[PDB]
DNA sequence: ATCTCCAAATATCCCTTGCGGATCGTAGAAAAAGTGTGTCAAACTGCGCTATCAAAGGGAAACTTCAACTGAATTCAGTTGAAGTTTCCCTTTGATAGCGCAGTTTGACACACTTTTTCTACGATCCGCAAGGGATATTTGGAGAT
DNA sequence: ATCTCCAAATATCCCTTGCGGATCGTAGAAAAAGTGTGTCAAACTGCGCTATCAAAGGGAAACTTCAACTGAATTCAGTTGAAGTTTCCCTTTGATAGCGCAGTTTGACACACTTTTTCTACGATCCGCAAGGGATATTTGGAGAT
C-alpha cells in the first residue's frame, strides 16, 4: 500500500517535547513546519547512506550497522547499536 | 607469567588489540609495543569514564551504571566532553539547563 | 557465532574503580561502542603517521604521539603516562 | 477555577524534558516516515527494528541540539520564542544545508 | 566633500571581495607564529611555505567567521558586530563549549 | 606580538567577510580567537614536526595539522 | 598502457600502485584503478570545465586559483564536496547583505 | 649523477591533458596546478578510503570497482554521482572490451 | 501580608527482570617455539634552503577632528501562543504464524600476487616568448549637494 | 528630481617572468609466467521481520479564553566612520654563513610467517535478590488567589 504525508506523524506536541528538551520556553506556530521540513531533510541524508550501505551488501534489510555506518559518514556518531 | 597483558600489568586484552591492528590495514607491519601502548590507553580511559558515570550513579542514588550516567559523566568533564563532541550516546538525554532569560520575574 | 566484545575487561575495569557498582546491558553497549571507537581514532591517525614518515610498521611511537593529537590535555598525559608505564613494564620481561 | 500563568507549565516541562532521557516522537509514526523515505530510495527495503530505533535516537538527538542552538537565537535577539528564522541562522551557520 | 557614514564601508566590501591578496602583513604574522610555536618545542625554524600555510589558514578562517559574525548581527536587527556576535557564531560553530 | 595583527587589519578582514560596521571592541576578540586557531594548528603542527625526529616545520606538517582540524587547504602539497 | 585499454587520460597504474601502497586492502582488483582514474579524471574534467569559464568570464586564458574558487562556491555540487577545504589565494564570493545596502 | 635530487610526482601531466580535452585555448597558472594536484590526491584518499572500510564491513579482502562505485555514491552529491558511476562503468567496460 | 490548591515528590506494597557471580563444556584464538628476511638505525655526506644581516623610502599604522547615524531604552496595543478542556483517533501492546532472507557451508577456480626481463612514460632540467603586471590616461558609474 | 564631483572601470602601452613546450635520462609500468587462495555460486536454514488482529486507553486535535510577548513607534547620547595629520615599521634587495634535511649504503634484528601446545572468552543456562518499575495513596512546596 502507498505510503504518503507521513512527515505529519511527526506531531505539533512531539515538536514540543523536543524544544523542552533543548529548554526552548517559548515556540511560534510557523516551527512546526519548518522543523518538520529540517527532519525530513536530515533523515533522507542518513537514510540515503544507509540505503547505499545496504545495497553495497547484496542485502535488502537495512541493519543497525548500515545507520550507524551512514551517521558516523556524516560525522554523527552514535553509541549502543553496535560498531 | 603467560599473557602479553599479565606481563604490562594490564586487564585489556594485548593480545586481541594486536591482532586487530594486524587485519585492519593500518600498516605492513606491528611493533612489539604498539598493542601495548595501545591496550593500555584504552584501559585508562575506559577507567576515567567509568569512574565518572560511577559518580553520577551515586550522586542520583542508583547502584548500576546506564547511559544517563555516561552522558552525565561526559558532559559535565571539560575533557571527555571535547573528546566525545561529535558522538551521541543513545538514551542519555541532556543536561538540566535553562538559560536565565526564561526564569520567572 | 561468537560475538567478540570488551565486556569482560570494562566489567574488571569497573570492579576496580567502583567496585560495589554494576552496569546496564546497553550501558556497557554504549562502553563497547567507545572503546572501538577511540581505538578506530588511534590505530587511524597512527596509520598516516608511518604513511607521511615512509614506514612499513606502526609502533609505539606512532601511538604515542597519535594519542597526543587525538586526546586534549591532560588525558593525553596521563594516557601517555599509562602507555609508556606498561611498554617498560612489558619489557622487562618475558 | 485554578489556572497557571502563561509559560509557568512550560518551564516546568523543560524541567521533566530535560531529567528524562525516552524518546519523544511516537514510535509508530516515526517508522512509518523512515519507510516512506527508504522507499523512495530502494522498492523492497525491510529494517531491523535497531536500524529505525537507531534512526530514532540520531534524529531526536539531532533536533533537541539544533533547539538549543535556535534557542540561543532567539535569546541573542531579544526575544524568548523561537522562529523559523532562528533555526535558519542556526542551520546556516552550522554549515548545514538544503 | 564628504561620504556619509557608511559608503565608503561599503566600497572596501567590493573591493577585498573581489581580490585575493593577504591582508594581515607578513612579518608581524611571522612573528606571531614562532612565539606561539616557542611555547610548544624550543629551538624551531620553518619552510617559508609553512608560514604562508598558516596565514592562508587563518585569514579564510578569519574572513569565514566574520561572515557568521555578520549574521549574527542582522539577526538582532543590527549593523554593527559586537562580541556577543562573535561568541554566538563559535558556539554555534561547536567551536566553543 | 598578538597587537601586530592591527586594527587596519582586522577591518580589511572583516571587509572580505562583508561587515560594514565594527564595535570597538571586535578587535581585542577577534586577537584571542586568532590565537586560539594558531595555538592548535601549531600544536599539531609542531607534533608532526617532533615526531619525524626533525627541527623544521614543514608545509606538509601544517597541511596535516589543517586536515586534522577539518580544515583541508589546497595548494601547499595535499 | 591500461589508460588506452580504457580510453583515460588519468594514468591507470599508478592509480593502481598508489592503492596497493595506501594499506586500503590486502589485495587490489583489476576493475578498481580504472574506474577510480575515470572517476578522477571526470572530476577534474568538471572543475577545469567551470573553472575555464571564470577565467574567460574574467577575460583570461589561464586559470589562476581565484578562478578555481568562483568556479567552486558558483557550483552548488562543488561546493558542498569541497564544504571543508580552502583553496588558497582563492578570496571570496561578492556578497553584501541586503540591510547593509542605502535605500 | 651519482646524487639524485630525490623525485616528486604529481598528477600535472594528465590535468593539462584534461584541461585540452575541455580548453584547448586555456591555460593553467603553477599555484593552480598545485590546486588541482591537491584536489585529486584529497578525492583519491577520500573514495581508497571509503572503499577499505566497505571492503572490512563486509569480511572481504579486496577493494573491487564495486567498492569504488558505493564509494563514490557515498562520497558525491546527487548530479556528481550519477556522472562519476557512468564515467567509471564505461571505463570498466571499454577496459575489459580491450585484450 | 495568608490561605487555597495543584502536580510533583514521597511512601507503601507487590513482582518482574536483568543483572553479577556461578559452574560448564568447548571453538577458536593467543602463546610458544622455530625460522626465514626485509625494514630501519646508524653513520657518513652534500647541499638546499632557513636564518640573518644592513639599509633606505614609501606606504601603512596611529592618532586626531568631528558629527551622522546607530543602538539602546521606553512605551504601548494588537497579536498570538499558552493553558485548560473535550472528544475520540490511533498508538501501543501482546501473540501468532508464515516465510523471506540473512548468514553459514562447501567445492571449483578465476584472479590476484609474486618474480624476472623488456619496454617506455614521466620527472628533471632548460628558457623563448606571450599572457599578465604595472603604470597613466580617459571613460563611466554614482553619491552628495542644492 | 537635476547639476557638480569623486573614485573605480576600462583603454592603452611597455616591461617582466613564469607558462609551457622541448631535451634527456630512469624508475616504474607493462609483458610473460608460474601458484594459491578469496571469492563466488549453489545448497539449506531458522532468526526475526512483516503482517494482522484486537482490546485499551493515552495522547493528539480542535476548541475557547486571555496574558503577555513581539515589534512598531519614538527618542537621543554616544560610538563609529570619514577625513586629515602624524609617527613608525614593513617590505624589498643582496648575499653569505652553515643548519639540518635528505640521499646513500648496510647488516643486526625485529617482525612475518607457520606449526603445535595451551588456555582465554564466548555461548548456554540457573540463581539470589536488590533494584527497579509500575499501580495506588498521601504529603508536600509554592504558584496563584483572596
Ligand atoms: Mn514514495
Ligand atoms: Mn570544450
Ligand atoms: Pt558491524
Ligand atoms: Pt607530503
Ligand atoms: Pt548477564
Ligand atoms: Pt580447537
Ligand atoms: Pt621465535
Ligand atoms: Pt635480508
Ligand atoms: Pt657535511
Ligand atoms: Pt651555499
Ligand atoms: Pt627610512
Ligand atoms: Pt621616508
Ligand atoms: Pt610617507
Ligand atoms: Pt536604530
Ligand atoms: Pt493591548
Ligand atoms: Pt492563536
Ligand atoms: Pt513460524
Ligand atoms: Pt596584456
Ligand atoms: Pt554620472
Ligand atoms: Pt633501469
Ligand atoms: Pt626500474
Ligand atoms: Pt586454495
Ligand atoms: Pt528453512
Ligand atoms: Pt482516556
Ligand atoms: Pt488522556
Ligand atoms: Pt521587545
Ligand atoms: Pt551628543
Ligand atoms: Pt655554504
Ligand atoms: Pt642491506
Ligand atoms: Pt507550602
Ligand atoms: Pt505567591
Amino acid at each position: 500500500k502507498v505510503l504518503r504525508d507521513n512527515i505529519q506523524g511527526i506531531t505539533k506536541p512531539a515538536i514540543r517535547r523536543l524544544a523542552r528538551r533543548g529548554g526552548v520556553k517559548r515556540i511560534s506556530g510557523l516551527i512546526y513546519e519548518e522543523t518538520r521540513g529540517v527532519l525530513k531533510v536530515f533523515l533522507e541524508n542518513v537514510i540515503r547512506d544507509a540505503v547505499t550501505y545496504t545495497e553495497h551488501a547484496k542485502r535488502k534489510t537495512v541493519t543497525a550497522m548500515d545507520v550507524v555506518y551512514a551517521l558516523k559518514r556524516q560525522g554523527r556518531t552514535l553509541y549502543g547499536f553496535g560498531g | 607469567a603467560k599473557t602479553r597483558s599479565s606481563r604490562a600489568g594490564l586487564q585489556f586484552p594485548v593480545g586481541r588489540v594486536h591482532r586487530l591492528l594486524r587485519k585492519g590495514n593500518y600498516a605492513e607491519r606491528v611493533g612489539a609495543g604498539a598493542p601495548v601502548y595501545l591496550a593500555a590507553v584504552l584501559e585508562y580511559l575506559t577507567a576515567e569514564i567509568l569512574e565518572l558515570a560511577g559518580n553520577a550513579a551515586r550522586d542520583n542514588k542508583k547502584t548500576r551504571i546506564i547511559p544517563r550516567h555516561l552522558q552525565l559523566a561526559v558532559r559535565n568533564d571539560e575533557e571527555l566532553n571535547k573528546l566525545l563532541g561529535r558522538v551521541t550516546i543513545a538514551q542519555g538525554g541532556v543536561l538540566p539547563n535553562i538559560q536565565s532569560v526564561l526564569l520567572p520575574k | 557465532t561468537r560475538k567478540e566484545s570488551y565486556a569482560i575487561y570494562v566489567y574488571k575495569v569497573l570492579k576496580q574503580v567502583h567496585p560495589d557498582t554494576g552496569i546496564s546491558s546497553k550501558a556497557m553497549s554504549i562502553m563497547n561502542s567507545f572503546v572501538n571507537d577511540v581505538f578506530e581514532r588511534i590505530a587511524g591517525e597512527a596509520s598516516r603517521l608511518a604513511h607521511y614518515n615512509k614506514r612499513s610498521t606502526i609502533t609505539s611511537r606512532e601511538i604515542q604521539t597519535a594519542v597526543r593529537l587525538l586526546l586534549p590535555g591532560e588525558l593525553a598525559k596521563h594516557a601517555v603516562s599509562e602507555g609508556t608505564k606498561a611498554v617498560t613494564k612489558y619489557t622487562s620481561a618475558k | 477555577p485554578h489556572r497557571y500563568r502563561p509559560g509557568t507549565v512550560a518551564l516546568r516541562e523543560i524541567r521533566r524534558y530535560q531529567k528524562s532521557t525516552e524518546l519523544l516522537i511516537r514510535k509508530l509514526p516515526f517508522q512509518r516516515l523512515v519507510r516512506e523515505i527508504a522507499q523512495d530510495f530502494k522498492t523492497d527495503l525491510r529494517f531491523q527494528s535497531s536500524a529505525v530505533m537507531a534512526l530514532q535516537e540520531a534524529s531526536e538527538a539531532y533536533l533537541v541540539a539544533l533547539f538549543e542552538d535556535t534557542n540561543l537565537c532567539a535569546i541573542h535577539a531579544k526575544r524568548v520564542t523561537i522562529m523559523p528564522k532562528d533555526i535558519q541562522l542556526a542551520r546556516r551557520i552550522r554549515g548545514e544545508r538544503a
